[PDB]
């Protein structure tokens, strides 16, 4: 299984994308995630197929509508009136409850991502950049607040090495899933979560972004990303 | 205008009791004629409140919160009780004021196969405080070592699915309850 998505568009500004975005899902969340050229993830909307009223970030709150066809097994997110600056890749994202998903509050993780349909029109705190030793350890930290990591959210960590979508890496607080080695940690205290990675491997270059639910604003929100970068001995 | 109780009840989904539901009912009357539609029997077990006191609240702001348990356990939605929902999932003071709503709901809630989409949590190192809400999933470390991000020997992903069939004794059956209390 893996989510298949709509291709290119290149768009005049002021017009409108409709991403298709179908899982070749009523039990899981569909989450609508960009990222502007060289830029961080940002959320955008969400919605729970079938049961679900569509949940939007407020930056996209008048001119995005996320949908969803039971029939074509197809969800939708619609831009409208774009601007340059919503040139980006676009992904979906299927979040697990474990079972049924009540609402997009319940995540557990967004294990399965999409392609990127790449669209060009003519918050938690991270270290921008942090630097490792082969072999030893590197720690990332993400500092929220007590609207989202101290209200009681866990910290789920993504990895995105150039050219492909983020990875799920750790989600609980601390918990790997299925395929990430044991070099990889998580932890979380207070407002505060972190990543670890011991014995440091030159793979392990790549972008680290964190994410948490915020009860205040009722969406998801992403870390600003870090760029480890894996020195030489 | 009215209060929105058919949104409460009757609503098309209902929480697992680990995730349970808060509604706020800020300003209205109400009418809790859909209980006997839904309903056959019911029950409606209020402390220290009249049930008529829950029919005007224009000027009160009332707290709704709805999940799905099993009958065995609708006795630990009550003060001063002790169990695993008590425990770990959705604790009610000791002071309590309010009412509890429960129906049995093995007619919606239960499948051949067997329904695994509820949710409780099974383990947790301290007690609920009155009116908390644990949804994390962090591996829970019974043992003296560490877990390493996995469950396993010891180590155990705190929620457990509930196994809700037809065939099972009305106890074991998937109960909904709403919890109506004052703020």
């Amino acid at each position: 299984v893996q989510l298949v998505e709509s291709g290119a568009e290149v768009k005049k500004p002021g017009s409108s994308v409709k991403v298709s975005c179908k899982a070749p899902f009523s039990s899981y969340a569909i989450s609508w995630v960009r990222q502007a050229p060289g830029q961080g993830l940002e959320w955008m909307g969400g919605i729970i197929p079938i049961f679900g009223t569509p949940n939007y970030a407020q930056k996209f709150q008048g001119r995005v509508t996320i949908t969803a066809d039971e029939s074509t097994s197809t969800a939708y997110m619609e831009l409208s009136s774009l601007r340059s600056e919503d040139t980006a890749v676009y992904y979906c994202a299927r979040g697990y409850c474990g079972g049924d998903c009540y609402s997009l509050e319940l995540v557990w993780y967004f294990d399965l991502w999409g392609r990127g349909t790449l669209v060009t029109v003519s918050v938690l705190t991270q270290p921008p950049s942090v630097s490792g030793a082969p072999g030893q350890r590197v720690t990332i930290s993400c500092t929220g607040s007590s609207s989202n990591i101290g209200a009681g959210y866990d910290v789920q960590w993504y990895q995105q090495l150039p050219g492909t979508a983020p990875k799920l890496l750790i989600y609980g607080n601390s918990n790997r899933p299925s395929g990430v080695p044991d070099r990889f940690s998580g932890s979380k205290s207070g407002t505060s979560a972190s990543l670890a990675i011991t014995g440091l491997q030159a793979e392990d270059e790549a972008d680290y972004y964190c994410q948490s639910y915020d009860s205040s604003l009722s969406g998801w929100v992403f870390g600003g990303g870090t760029k480890l970068t894996v020195l030489a001995a | 205008n009215l209060c929105p109780f058919d949104e409460v009840f009757n609503a098309t989904r209902f929480a697992s009791v680990y995730a349970w539901n808060r509604k706020r009912i800020s300003n209205c009357v109400a009418d809790y004629s859909v209980l006997y539609n839904l309903a056959p029997f019911f029950t409606f077990k209020c402390y220290g409140v009249s049930p008529t006191k829950l029919n005007d609240l224009c000027f009160t702001n009332v707290y709704a919160d709805s999940f799905v348990i099993r009958g065995d356990e609708v006795r630990q939605i009550a003060p001063g009780q002790t169990g695993n929902i008590a425990d770990y999932n959705y604790k009610l003071p000791d002071d309590f004021t309010g009412c509890v709503i429960a129906w049995n709901s093995n007619k919606l809630d239960s499948k051949v196969s067997g329904n695994y989409n509820y949710l409780y949590r099974l383990f947790r190192k301290s007690n609920l405080k009155p009116f908390e809400r644990d949804i994390s999933t962090e591996i829970y470390q019974a043992g003296n070592k560490p877990c390493n991000g996995v469950a396993g020997f010891n180590c155990y992903f705190p929620l457990r699915s509930y196994s809700f069939r037809p065939t099972y004794g009305v106890g074991h059956q998937p109960y909904r309850v709403v919890v109506l209390s004052f703020e």
